[PDB]
């Protein structure tokens, strides 16, 4: 599907806790990990809007007291083509 | 209010929060009519023929004075052969 | 308002409950008409030619101004030719 | 047809506003006005249940009201047959 | 049987649940609604001396929230030759 | 007839005692017991919602001062196809 | 005689003690002992009006002190051809 | 033998501590254990009435302490022969 | 649909009434109805997430208030393939 | 019937009073006026439960000031089948 | 509530200040049917069918009891197809 | 040998480490769980007299504190041939 | 593996969150579900020791705050014999 | 082994002291050191889940007080196959 | 398996209590007993890590008490290669 899910978490550890979160959630495809910069980590998960709801509410969940923890988890239920051309198709 | 059949149900995922819990019913005038969306306050099976408030009215069956309605079904007609 | 014959009364025992123990009756422009349901403030007989109020307005005239009501019976037209 | 809806009223007056509004919100037959003495009337209506069941209902509200007022507005959906003898069945 | 129960209420409309509510409970066959003036009505029923004894309570306990209410509640185990001529024999 | 009543009780004593009301008030049909675990049993009544609707008051009503009691009583004018399986055709 | 008697108790001895009891005090057949869950226990007796009356007394009585006790004691003097379908025909 | 002893205990092992005080007590043969439901476990044996009596005595003071302990022990030296039906006839 | 939602009420009657509501307000199956034990009735249903999620939604805003209202009310986006063996595939 | 009720007087005026005050109550038959000695006399009364309960009451109420008095009034509603053997069947 | 699908962004860069930032988007039910404007509340693309409320009820759902929406779009609709 | 040592606990997690811990503490063979119901669960192990001793204090010991804990530890060293028929051959 | 884990929960909703926990976790295999009585599941689960430990931290979290629930988590990290005979081997 | 335990450290000194202590405490094998951005460190290394827990927790130990610290240390016992595609395979 | 955990003893039969709870609780294999010198007594086991770490628990709390004591309780999770050569292999 076409949902955005997205969790930035203040360092990698958190997100990767949330990144597994997510997927073993729901069935969400993880097509980015993003270094930001100052020490932001985002997660990006894709898929239809329930798995990426679902997904994100557990992920948040779970990374909020890895270490520092969660600055934001955002669902966008359908991506505009625009912003597709920001986004990570697969993980590299 | 107007009489109306459930046709089906609705989902939407992202849905504004104000909504609530609410379950959501696609009602027709009849079929091969254009088709409406109510919140359902009553619990109706598909093919019921039901009892539709307009919009005032319907924010406050759907739940609140403050509730993100224009259609709510507020009964199920008994006996009604459309 | 829109003048409306009432055609036939509506049952529906499960209603919300603040339609309350109101009196409800379904409604057309014409014979033929698509068909509505208003609350009756009035009394009346099937076939009187009545005046029928909208959203905001239906509310208050049955009753409360929170009533679950888009459509009620005001009057009926004492002499209204079909 | 089977079930009785019953509304006894201090005065006439209350008691056809009754059956007016009871007759008029639903599709119920009027079996019968009462003179009970006293100033009792009573007014019963033989429908289904649902219909019963609005009627009465709708003419207890507005019976409420008018004259010195309801007394009672009972609906029995099964009426054992023994009561059926002491029930009207039409009016007159 | 012969015992006999009698409700009395200030209406109709609370006789009639009580004669519903009698003849439901027991076997207890109504022979009568009296209505003896000033808004008391009678409803009679005779029957053996349990059926009738769980009859007037069903009844009693009916007709007391509907309507202006019960003023008697009685039974009469072994009715008396003479007292037949005044009791009513089948329900009008 | 698809509306559903169903009353549950704190015990069999309460819920026999609604079932029986229920029964007698409309024409319902008793459809099941179930004892739920816990001391909870569901008496479940089917027919049209004026009759399940006054079936289900009347038994209230009846069970309520009736052992350890009423837990709930409820009516659902139409069930889903899907509930239908969940739920007793016949009472034994 | 077809009254039926219940008493429910916490509890198999309070029952067996309710059950010989009633069917000891009165002319009433145990005609079944219910396991509720829950630890309720209900003894089902039929008889006719009255001899059930005596009877259920007697069992609350009798049971009231024994074990942790009655919950309810009941008598339903006709009971409906609906609920028969529930309730226990002959002993086991 | 005719007489009944029963003794309710909350739990297995307090009713087998009680079975097995009974039984070596006096002549009385172990005829049932049933799981009452809700933690009630209850022993019940059947000898003549002094053995019956004497068994119940020592089961009770076994199993007072044992576990949660005894909610009843009672005796019944003739049970009406309905009763009997309800009665364990051998330990399942 | 490979998502689970689960409610879990004290009794039968919350959950029938939470099965009728989440088999209507999504598409929905329901595919078990549990007695735990102890008066914890689970009603199971599968489907799509978002289907699964509304559903599950509505159902538990139904149910509080009826009986004594519900436990817990939860979904499941991606059941584990172990977890599935202990999961009811149909009705019954 | 079965049941049997019992009055015992001191004298036999007071027993004949009560005799016929139980027997004008309710269906009751006279069994029998039994000179104890002493001056105890006793009337036995045999009916139906309700009846034997009515009798007995209007019999002790009547008899206790006629005479030396009452000494007892008793109804044993179903006796066991070897007490019958002791017990009148017509007055002498 | 109507089942739309967006059409197209609406600008109207001399609007009240009431509208707020919100975005405007012409939705119609079917292409072809007649165009309406909705507060867009969720962030709905082209192509969407999408669920939008009416009358005071919009109002809340775009933001306020007082914002100027007479149409908002309070869900997109996960399956749907004309 | 012949001895029973049972221990009972609330609940299974209890119960297993009860039964772990006896069975690897001394030569017993564990015959039966059996849920009481109301969340009690007797874990009972046969063997020799001290071996018996020995494993009941140890499986004690060691559920006190897992779970809801220990209801009942006992050891009954001879059982009479009559509880025997009640108590459990192998684990089921 | 031989290690065991068992979560012990107040009803099933959250069992079934644990063992889907648990499962996801780490490499264990749900070898049952149990229904207790009185409200109580366990759910168990088999792999090595670590893999147990993990996944018995991960379902106490994740079923602690779904439903009423968590009573028990315990690992049994090499298990006996003879208690294999009472713990379930497969789901079903 | 497959588990994975990640260290995220302010600095790289931090690190380089975390990934030492966990290789050395326990049985894991280092397969990242990963700059987020705004010094943190990121440590992560993989085995069983016991060796992991070790690893994290005594590399934890030493990082804490060697400069700027620890900031997070987390364990996973299985990590979903979309998380293993941003886990950096081995060190670079 | 890699890990090591030692206990040491004053004296053989505390450290014989130890291993062998050591070797109950969790799946170790004891590698060696070493007659120190002086009365200490060293029991030695290697397994996975967390087996070893459930096993030192369960023996240092055994042996607390038995005899002289314990003098220590440690666990290596990995132990340098050169570290092997110094380690029994067998037991004595």
């Amino acid at each position: 599907g076409i949902a955005l899910g997205m969790i930035e978490t203040r360092g990698l550890v958190p997100a990767i806790e949330a990144a597994d979160a997510m997927t073993k959630a729901a069935e969400v495809r993880l097509v980015g990990r993003q270094f930001v910069g100052g020490g932001y980590v985002t997660v990006l998960v894709r898929g239809e809007t329930g798995a990426v709801n679902a997904a994100v509410r557990a992920g948040a969940d779970a990374c909020e007291r890895v270490g520092d923890g969660l600055v934001a988890a955002h669902i966008i239920a359908r991506v505009h083509s625009e912003v597709e051309n920001i986004l990570p198709k697969a993980p590299q | 209010m107007k009489i109306m059949q459930v046709e089906k149900t609705l989902v939407s995922t992202n849905r504004i929060a104000d909504m609530g819990h609410k379950p959501l019913l696609v009602v027709w005038e009849k079929p091969g009519a254009p088709r409406q969306v109510a919140v359902d306050a009553i619990g109706c099976i598909p093919g019921d023929w039901v009892l539709c408030v307009g919009s005032s009215a319907a924010r406050e069956a759907a739940g609140s004075k403050s509730y993100p309605s224009d259609l709510t079904i507020i009964g199920i007609i008994d006996q009604w052969n459309g």
